[PDB]
C-alpha cells in the first residue's frame, strides 16, 4: 500500500496498556501463582504467551476470571515476565535467571527462553 | 512518520 | 534498572492484537458510525484515542457493549483510523485526508492530527 | 535484545 507509519505507535500503545494495568483499569483476569495474585488484560497475555493464547481461545476457559498456574511456577519469575509483557523490559539477574527461564518455557515466550539460554551459556 |  | 529490552516486543504485541481483531477474538465493544459497525478491543481504543480513554474510564460507559459516534463522523475515516490503531500504518490519501483529520480530531489522536495538518499545508 |  501507500501507507505512512508512526514509528513510536506500538511502544506508545504498550506504555498506555501498562498505565491501565497499574491503575487496574479494564483488567479482566486474575492469574494465581501459589499464594500470589496478578491482575492483567487477557488480550495482552495472549499477545505475549503461547500458553495464554491457547487458554483464552478455548471456548470454556475464555470465560474464566481466574486462572491457576502449575504449582511449580515461581511467583517472582511470573512477576518479571508479566512486567516484560507490558514493557518490553526484562529484569534478568543471576539470582532469578533459572526461575525466569522455567516460567518463560511454561508460558511459551520463545524470545525470553532464547535470551535466558544465551545468558546461561555465557556463564558456564 | 516514515515510509514503511 | 539493569533490565534488557526486546526491540521488536511492542510491534509483535500490536501485530498479535490485530490478529485477534481480524478473527474477532475477545473483542468487547461495537463502535457504530452511522450505518456501519466496527468491532474492537476497549483497551486498544483507549490506548490510541483520548476520546475512547475518557469514554471507557467513565463508571457508566465502561460497561456499554455499543458506542454510537457523532453522526458527522465518516465511516471510512473511522475505518482508516481503526486500522492505524492496530497497525501503526495510516492510509492517508488526497481523497480521504479531510475525513481522516476530522475523525482524528474528534477521537483525540494528536499525532494523526499533526501529520494531516502538515500534509494539507504542503498541498496549499 | 539491547541495553535500553
Ligand atoms: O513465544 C510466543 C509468543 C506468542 C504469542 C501468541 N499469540 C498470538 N499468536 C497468534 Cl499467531 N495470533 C494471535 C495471538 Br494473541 C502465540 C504464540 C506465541 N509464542
Ligand atoms: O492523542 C492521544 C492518544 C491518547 C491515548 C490516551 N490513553 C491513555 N492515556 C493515559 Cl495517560 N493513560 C492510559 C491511557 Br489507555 C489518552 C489520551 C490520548 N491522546
Ligand atoms: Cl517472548
Ligand atoms: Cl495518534
Amino acid at each position: 500500500d501507500s501507507c505512512i507509519q508512526f514509528t513510536r505507535h506500538a511502544s506508545d500503545v504498550l506504555l498506555n496498556l501498562n498505565r491501565l494495568r497499574s491503575r487496574d483499569i479494564l483488567t479482566d483476569v486474575v492469574i494465581v501463582v501459589s499464594r500470589e495474585q496478578f491482575r492483567a488484560h487477557k488480550t495482552v497475555l495472549m499477545a505475549c504467551s503461547g500458553l495464554f493464547y491457547s487458554i483464552f481461545t478455548d471456548q470454556l476457559k475464555c470465560n474464566l476470571s481466574v486462572i491457576n498456574l502449575d504449582p511449580e511456577i515461581n511467583p517472582e519469575g511470573f512477576c518479571i515476565l508479566l512486567d516484560f509483557m507490558y514493557t518490553s523490559r526484562l529484569n534478568l539477574r543471576e539470582g532469578n535467571i533459572m526461575a525466569v527461564m522455567a516460567t518463560a518455557m511454561y508460558l511459551q515466550m520463545e524470545h525470553v527462553v532464547d535470551t535466558c539460554r544465551k545468558f546461561i551459556k555465557a556463564s558456564e | 512518520w516514515v515510509i514503511p
